[PDB]
């Protein structure tokens, strides 16, 4: 269950990137 | 290819107002003055002085080979003659100088004087004789849409004094020299204290841009190559993360 | 001078700017300073370009300078605003969109600067999701 | 002579086009060939499954 919340984490890090992009 | 143009040629320097024309055919003579030889200026719109004055700016010291006699700055204007009377005066100073090279800047200046045929007559006659006693020939020119007297000449550098974005950004191509091979480049002549400096292109998606398109794409392709090292980390951490979680349930 | 377009309109080509190298070579001669406001270019060895130009319905007051023999002068376009108190020239902003140098200049601030305040409230709320994620982990993991 | 759609475009640019294409042939290979890996596990997930 952490993991997946810490990987779910990156995965919102990574959408605010793409956005920017 | 070879080095430069060949000696016994008309080269044209054509340009719009502020684009140094006048300075490069300066650099010229000043080459011709440097290797020992001699060489004439014939300025139809400023003064000898003036000349020295403002290439000082760009580092050139026209003064000394002025003084060395390897430099004749003959001023005149275009309607204090006629245009037969100018032929007959620059020929003559150009015997008795016996330089290796001349500029003429501008010959735009020999234009409403008279009749264009006469013009065209006058800058023919001219060309024919610099060549045919063997001196290279610099031609200043003033200006987008046809001038007929390219053709004339063996050699065309053409300068550009572009607006880009509210920034007027400096260029130089070689459009035309015969008999050799050259760059269908436009460089990027930069003028400065030490002289004029002509920078290579960016080769690349959206062409050479030449200036702060230049430096734009550079940020823009250094900004990207980071955006993508970035999300190649955060696909990796994810990975590993998912990784960590199987094999977690695994164990339970 | 102002203006030495009065003479051209009329004259002789050859005629007029006989009389205007005439007049150019007097000036410098005696050591004079000589402005000529015009409405041909390589003669003098200053040129000042000004402009009012048409932007999205509003005109717009623009100043530059693309000639100066023995100096270093700005390629850039300057905006030009003229007032009681005299007349200003306030600079580009440099970056995206080049100067634009108007209206536009204010509307790009307004834009943004509307962008700032939008990635600062989005990456709010992505805090918040993940602070609210990170408390529905810890709540299922005591469960 | 150049063909098809595109343009004559005769430069760095055609070069950069065929570059282009060149490159999008190659990734087309990939994405094909990663899909069948991934089919080819997302099998093996199920009949694991079928087993247990
Ligand atoms: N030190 C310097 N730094 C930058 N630019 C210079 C410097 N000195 C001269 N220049 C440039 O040289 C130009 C004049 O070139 P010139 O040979 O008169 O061209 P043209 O013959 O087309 O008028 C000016 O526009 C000026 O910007
Ligand atoms: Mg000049």
């Amino acid at each position: 269950l952490e993991a997946e919340l810490q990987a779910e984490e990156i995965a919102l890090k990574a959408l605010v990137e793409s956005e920017s992009a | 290819a070879g080095g430069g143009f060949f000696r016994g040629s008309s080269i044209l320097v054509s340009g719009v107002a502020g684009a140094g024309k006048s300075s490069l055919a300066a650099h010229f003579a000043a080459a011709a003055c440097a290797r020992g030889e001699r060489a004439m200026y014939f300025s139809f719109e400023e003064a000898a002085d003036q000349a020295v004055r403002n290439m000082r700016s760009l580092g050139l010291d026209l003064g000394r080979w002025r003084d060395a006699g390897l430099l004749r700055f003959m001023a005149t204007r275009p309607t204090f003659y006629s245009l037969e009377m100018h032929l007959a005066v620059i020929l003559r100073e150009v015997m008795r100088f016996e330089p290796s090279v001349v500029v003429l800047d501008p010959i735009s200046a020999f234009t409403e004087s008279g009749d264009r045929l006469e013009v065209q007559s006058m800058l023919l006659r001219i060309v024919d004789f610099l060549k045919n006693r063997g001196i290279t020939g610099i031609f200043t020119h003033l200006a987008t849409t046809d001038a007929g007297l390219s053709s004339l000449m063996d050699g065309w550098v053409l300068m550009l004094n572009r607006e880009v974005n509210g920034e007027f950004n400096r260029e130089l191509y070689l459009l035309k020299a015969r008999g050799m091979a050259h760059s269908n480049q436009v460089r990027e002549f930069l003028m400065s204290d030490r002289g004029i400096s002509l920078l290579p292109p960016h080769l690349g998606e959206g062409g050479a841009l030449t200036g702060t398109a230049r430096k734009a794409e550079e940020a823009r392709l250094r900004r990207a190559e980071i955006e993508r090292q970035t999300e190649l980390g955060r696909l990796q951490q994810q990975i590993e993360q998912r990784r960590r979680r199987a094999r977690a349930q695994i164990e339970a």
